[PDB]
């Protein structure tokens, strides 16, 4: 079988993805965010506190004919920025893009922390991690990923993220004309529950590439490109205006400024991310000065590949039983 | 933005 769906971004600033999910029989559709680097699939419900539900759109187990409550089970989980769900599980009927999972758990959020409630435009996260990080109690419960590899035509899903356009999730095989080149794999380690990866180095615009390990985490669930401080300070010494703004959190630049390209190695390839990619957005609108897509990894401790670098590759997420991540150009 | 678990 198959599955194929198109992930549209959130806001203008492509801050991150949803994707349509159908849940529960009839099928209702949630928007959730596909969240490669966390392994619940949680949505905002008929059980969550009504005071912390604004825009969303919420799952009602009560009139999905297949849903079943896991009797005994909770879940609570917090993320890198802070925020934080927990509830109670179900499992149901899931379709992503035609391709359906019958018993996937279905965490319902009884509670939602206050950065939830205040983006109306996500309805719930679904985790494509490893199943190791799954929050569920006292029985880890599988992913998505994990429950259809059994009947995926191949156990793979990719993931083509859109520029401040829409894209593509496609699990089971890979669209050839997605690309160009060929795809370059490299090893991932499932040590800490991530896709996890080491990248062969690193260039700043038409500038050498220097070889140097950096491990790090393919992320679509982090919207910008975490690196060590002194690979970042390397490239924002080539714009003339950036500095490091203790006030807004990281480097920010004149809107006004071209910036050089990033260029990161994938084994012997090399993947280019344009400049204009890692121009952010403004800091406030009308503002002059513009908010860095390439930041420090100092406070977060590890190296996250985010939207920023994913969205300028074709990326294939091998989930055979040594697993493998795929770089393309596009 | 956003940072999904830590």
């Amino acid at each position: 079988s198959t599955g194929s769906a198109t992930t549209t971004p959130i806001d203008s600033l492509d801050d991150a993805y949803i994707t349509p999910v159908q849940i529960g029989t009839p099928a209702q559709t949630l928007n959730l965010d596909f969240d490669t680097g966390s392994s619940d699939l949680w949505v905002f419900s008929s059980e969550t506190t009504a005071s912390e539900v604004d825009g969303q759109t919420i799952y009602t187990p009560s009139k999905s004919t297949t849903a079943k409550l896991l009797s005994g089970a909770t879940w609570s989980i917090s993320y890198g920025d802070g925020s934080s769900s927990s509830g109670d599980v179900y499992t149901d009927t899931v379709s992503v893009g035609g391709l359906t999972v019958t018993g996937q758990a279905v965490e319902s959020a009884k509670k939602v922390s206050s950065s939830f409630t205040e983006d109306s435009t996500i309805d719930g996260l679904l985790g494509l991690a490893f199943s190791t990080l799954n929050t569920v109690s006292p029985t880890q419960q599988k992913t998505f990923f994990d429950n259809a590899k059994a009947s995926l035509d191949s156990p793979v899903f990719t993931a083509d993220l859109g520029y401040h356009a829409p894209g593509t999730y496609n699990f089971g095989f890979i669209d050839t004309t997605a690309y160009t080149g060929s795809i370059t794999y490299t090893a991932v380690s499932t040590k800490q529950g991530f896709w996890e990866w080491t990248s062969t180095g690193y260039a700043v615009g038409s500038g050498t590439f220097k070889s140097t390990s950096i491990d790090g985490i393919a992320d679509t669930g982090t919207t910008l490109l975490y690196l060590p401080a002194t690979v970042v300070s390397a490239y924002w010494a080539q714009v003339s205006g950036a500095k490091s703004s203790s006030s807004v959190g990281g480097y920010v630049f004149p809107c006004s400024a071209t910036l050089p390209s990033f260029t990161f190695g994938v084994g012997s390839a090399r993947i280019v991310i344009p400049g204009d990619y890692i121009d952010f957005g403004p800091i406030s609108t009308g503002s002059s000065s513009c908010f860095g897509g390439i930041q420090s990894s100092a406070g977060i401790g590890i190296n996250i590949f985010g939207d920023v670098a994913l969205k300028a590759a074709f990326v294939v997420f091998n989930g055979a039983t040594t697993p493998t991540l795929g770089f393309a150009s596009k | 933005x956003v940072v999904x678990a830590x």
